[PDB]
């Protein structure tokens, strides 16, 4: 269980149905507002979002119209939005890095299902300040404050890199190398619904 | 390193370590073509928001939420309801504060009732440099600390600064929002017919027409306002010189 664990894989077609319930749930979607991997409208609207968790938090990171999009996502697969982080993008010397302004920052809503027990709810503020690294690449600081809200518990990514893998997650993502499954449980299911190994459409 | 780390440890938020050519000819552009301040007392949820012409090219609206005051405010039920649409110009912008709570998705429900879309997400981001101890006492459904605010900008019709404001954490009871947020609206050159709604003594502008409940004083008449935009001045960005 605990090491980090991934799977290689197109996200709209895996059953994931087999990977048990999260605690939290973390997104980065490569949304259709202006690309290879860019899932529609309506294809985010029908990932099967509502099986991963009974009681937890969605982490769904938003740019552009996808803030107003992924709500509508956010509503549809179940969850209230409950927070919105915003992360600051620095430089290394801790200065700061849509037509009509400069943008500073990146969004990340934060939705919850069910009545989440346990959670150590307000020990980290809203505001991530944080260098920015190669492009597209979140801040590690959301897995301290993850970990922090909800210790020891399960957790998976979608559409995560392998930089993105940690220790209590489970990475989804088409550019990840293979499959690397160690939860008993979660390979039992996995070999008896791909017991060839390949995942398709 | 860990900035976020840094809070749990200290109570420090991580803003309090961001560090910080002439747009003051712009900016002197901008007083010269200003309105002179004009401002009327007004109970909004009784008066008759068709009263205020002509139509305005940009709206500030600062509703009293219930979630400003830890220490009469307005619902987004009550919000919602205000017609907003009915005083903007078909080509207009506003700005919406909507605070840190579900405003942020009622205030997108109010944006496209009165048919903007919305173009950009201002934070106004709180330090905490001179009370590190002072926790936040959480609304029930937050999962973090919340330490900023949103103001919501919104288009409707066809077609320098950052979408962030940082400022240190008003004293409580303060419920007054940062005045560049002004800055801001006055740099993008929308046009001259400004209105604040909720304004107060205290935010009174030239350039801008506010209209508040709290207000001590008026001085708004309609003719004598709708005179500041008559030919020739009728589309001036309010960044331009005076017609002679
Ligand atoms: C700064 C931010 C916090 C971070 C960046 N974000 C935007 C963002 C940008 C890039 C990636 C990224 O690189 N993610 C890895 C990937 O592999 C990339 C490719 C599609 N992607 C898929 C896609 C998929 N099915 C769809 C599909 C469609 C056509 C062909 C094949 C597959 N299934 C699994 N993964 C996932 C992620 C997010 C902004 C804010």
């Amino acid at each position: 269980l605990f090491p980090p664990q991934w799977i290689c894989c197109d996200i709209r077609y895996l059953d994931v149905s087999i990977l048990g319930k999260f605690a939290v749930v973390m997104a980065d979607p490569p949304w259709d507002i202006h690309p290879y991997g860019t899932l529609t409208d309506d294809e985010m609207r029908r990932l099967n979002i509502p099986v991963l968790q009974d009681d937890g938090f969605l982490f769904l990171w938003v740019t552009g119209r996808a803030m107003e999009l992924g709500r509508e996502c956010l509503n549809l697969w179940g969850y209230e939005r409950v927070d919105e982080i915003i992360w600051v993008k620095t430089n290394q010397l801790q200065r700061i890095i849509g037509h009509w302004l400069n943008h500073g920052k990146e969004h990340c809503l934060v939705g919850v299902k069910g009545n989440p027990q346990g959670f150590n709810q307000g020990l980290d503020c809203d505001v991530i300040v944080a260098e920015v690294r190669s492009t597209s690449h979140k801040p590690d600081e959301i897995y301290g404050m993850i970990e922090r809200l909800s210790p020891g518990t399960r957790k998976i990514e979608l559409f995560g890199r392998p930089h993105n893998v940690q220790p209590n997650w489970i990475t989804l993502g088409n550019q990840l190398d293979g499959i690397h499954l160690l939860d008993p449980d979660v390979v039992a299911r996995f070999k008896q619904r791909y017991p060839d190994g390949i995942i398709s459409k | 390193n860990d900035y976020c780390q840094h809070f749990v440890d200290t109570g420090h938020r991580p803003q309090n370590f961001i560090r910080d050519e002439l747009i003051r000819l712009k900016d002197e552009l901008i007083a010269k073509s200003n309105t002179p301040p004009m401002y009327l007392q007004a109970d909004i949820e009784a008066f008759d928001i068709r009263e205020l012409t002509p139509k305005f090219d940009v709206i500030l609206l600062e509703p009293p939420l219930e979630e400003y005051y830890r220490e009469k405010c307005w619902t987004w039920d009550d919000i919602m309801k205000l017609e907003i649409d009915e005083i903007a110009a078909p080509r207009s912008f506003i700005f919406l504060w909507c605070g840190s709570g579900e405003g942020l998705d009622l205030g997108r429900v109010c944006l496209r009732k009165w048919g903007y879309r919305r173009c950009e997400d201002i934070c106004w981001i709180k330090t905490n440099k001179n009370n590190p101890g002072k926790t936040k006492t959480l609304d029930p459904k937050a999962v973090f600390q919340r330490t900023k605010e949103h103001c919501l900008m919104g288009i409707k019709g066809t077609v320098v600064d950052i979408d962030l404001i940082i400022t240190e954490e008003p004293e409580i009871g303060n419920i007054e929002k940062p005045v560049e947020i002004f800055h801001i609206i006055e740099h993008f050159c929308l046009g001259r017919r400004r209105l604040h709604l909720f304004g107060r003594d205290s935010t009174i502008r030239p350039g801008w027409l506010t209209v508040g409940p709290t207000l001590t004083n008026s001085n708004y008449n309609a003719e004598t306002y709708a005179s500041y935009f008559s030919a020739p001045n009728s589309y001036l960005t309010g960044c331009t010189e005076e017609i002679e």
